[PDB]
């Protein structure tokens, strides 16, 4: 029934624009969003168009359109790699610093694609389409591919079917991350999905801008939840024609290639017109070829990209931090961050890598911990350099005394975090050495696991600090 | 070096 599905998605809508629920209700309000879009996701079919056959089988299609409109089709092959889903293999040879990938401008589809489309009279209205290109982008993949005969039809009919995004994730493998700090992105994409569902398929079934679209026939949860995941787990910014500007796009081809540690290898080329990708490193015939994807947090690849990377370098784990205005001292404190570009509230992060806490971070700690006369011993320096340059260096302490603090309240928040968690670090070594798990709960686990594995970390680096700074102070002579 | 680097899947706003 068509007026029960708008019935339920108005419903749906109203709930997901309710404002912010407060500490601890996160959880329990996710329950309430997933029982109405699993109730309308088990009224609808599926996919609305869904391509008989295996994946692999349209990837000559995919080869072939590709080579005709200029982009590079030797030396690689379309592979299945197991885990990492199908990805790029060398057929010959490719050496670091190679030119082995291209992919014209025209392959591509953009936010400017998208305005010359089918969407393009409901894009000029919408407010939403206007401001959001990704989401823009997520309509006009859903529009080209409801199209019998869209240009991009070989580089749709290859896009996995599905995506291990939290989006698709089951109840209780979203139940695996309760206490973490990753989570709370996970209801925000739940809630801004389904949001986003209700609100496209109220405008798509009653906008006269939309009567022409192919989703006005049919356009369910599952065909959203399908195109903002291809997005988000595919999209790039680029420069427009002109360079002026960027813009976002999906890149056929290009798009192929898992993830490893690196560099990013892959540029846009203005002058030929086409996103070029050199070897991130020498890939012998026959090997998978790689490229790194960007710095990304294992958070962001568990719930943008839809993978857990293994050994991320640049793993990390946000962390609130802010002056309060309790404090007596915060007008001046706010003014010290001010002048060193810090808010006086703000997300840091703790590193995987070393060192655990960035010149940000460890300039913001100093700062909180200042005494009053170190507070007006820095307002009144004028110095350049010393607005954020030396105050957050690791050889320029305010004084040891300082430091002290500063490593003790570190020291001391990363191991609160530690004990807010469900699970410790060998209970889940133990779940994942001695349990059977799907994909999905898999990476759930080791996302918890390595949130832990960076607060202990961060722990020990903050007191062997704190050992040494207090271990100055006691050597210093009466 | 790269007057635009394309960094694979970048994390965009989902908050409409
Ligand atoms: N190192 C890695 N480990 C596991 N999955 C990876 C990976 N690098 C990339 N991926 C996968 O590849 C997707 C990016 S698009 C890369 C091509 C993709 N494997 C495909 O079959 O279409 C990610 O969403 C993730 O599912």
């Amino acid at each position: 029934s068509p007026k029960e599905i708008l019935n339920l998605t108005s419903e749906l809508l109203q709930k997901c624009s309710s404002p912010a629920p407060g500490p601890g209700k996160e959880w329990e309000e996710y329950v309430q969003i997933r029982t109405l879009v699993e109730k309308i996701r088990k009224k609808q079919k599926g996919l609305s168009v869904t391509f008989d056959g295996k994946r692999e089988d349209y990837f000559p299609d995919l080869m072939k359109w590709a080579s005709e409109n200029g982009a590079s089709v030797e030396g690689f092959e379309m592979v299945n790699f197991k885990e990492e889903g199908f990805g790029l293999r060398a057929t010959r040879d490719i050496k670091a610093e190679e030119l082995f990938l291209w992919v014209p401008r025209k392959l591509l589809m953009t936010v400017e694609s998208a305005k010359n489309s089918v969407l393009g009279p409901l894009y000029s209205q919408d407010r939403i389409l206007q401001a959001m290109g990704n989401i823009a982008l997520a309509f006009h993949l859903l529009c080209e591919r409801a199209s019998p005969n869209s240009f991009w039809q070989p580089y749709i009919q290859t896009l996995p079917s599905e995506y291990d995004t939290p989006l698709y994730f089951e109840e209780d493998e979203v139940r695996y991350l309760q206490s973490t700090q990753a989570i709370h992105d996970v209801f925000s994409q739940y809630k801004n999905t389904a949001r986003q569902y209700a609100y496209f398929y109220k405008v798509i079934q009653t906008h006269p801008h939309a009567n022409k679209l192919p989703l006005k026939d049919s356009f369910t949860y599952e065909d959203y939840r399908w195109a903002v995941s291809s997005v988000m787990t595919r999209q790039n910014q680029i420069p427009t024609e002109d360079g002026s500007r960027v813009t976002l796009a999906l890149i056929p081809l290009w798009d192929m290639c898992n993830h490893t540690n690196g560099l990013i290898t892959t540029g846009y080329n203005l002058e030929d017109d086409r996103c070029e990708c050199v070897a991130l490193q020498d890939f012998r015939a026959g090997e998978q070829i790689y490229i790194f994807y960007g710095t990304r947090s294992n958070a962001e690849f568990v719930i943008h990209s839809g993978f857990f990377f293994d050994n991320n370098s640049h793993d990390r784990v946000k962390i609130k931090l802010g002056v309060s205005k309790s404090d007596r001292l915060y007008a001046m404190k706010a003014e010290v961050l001010a002048r060193a570009g810090i808010p006086t509230s703000s997300v840091f992060a703790l590193h995987f890598t070393e060192p655990p806490i960035s010149a940000q971070l460890l300039a913001f700690l100093r700062v909180f911990c200042m005494t009053e006369e170190e507070l007006k011993e820095h307002l009144l320096g004028d110095s350049a350099i010393d607005r954020i340059f030396t105050l957050g260096n690791s050889e320029f302490p305010v004084s040891w005394d300082n430091e002290v603090k500063l490593w003790t309240f570190l020291e001391d928040r990363a191991s609160l975090l530690l004990k807010t968690y469900k699970t410790t670090i060998e209970e889940d070594k133990s779940v994942l050495k001695n349990h059977d798990l799907s994909v999905r709960a898999k990476m759930a686990i080791k996302l918890r696991l390595g949130e832990k594995e960076i607060l202990e970390k961060a722990v020990k680096s903050a007191a062997v600090n704190r050992e040494y700074y207090r271990q100055q102070m006691e050597e210093k002579a009466p | 070096t790269l007057k635009y680097p394309i960094e694979a899947g970048i994390v965009t706003n989902w908050d409409d």
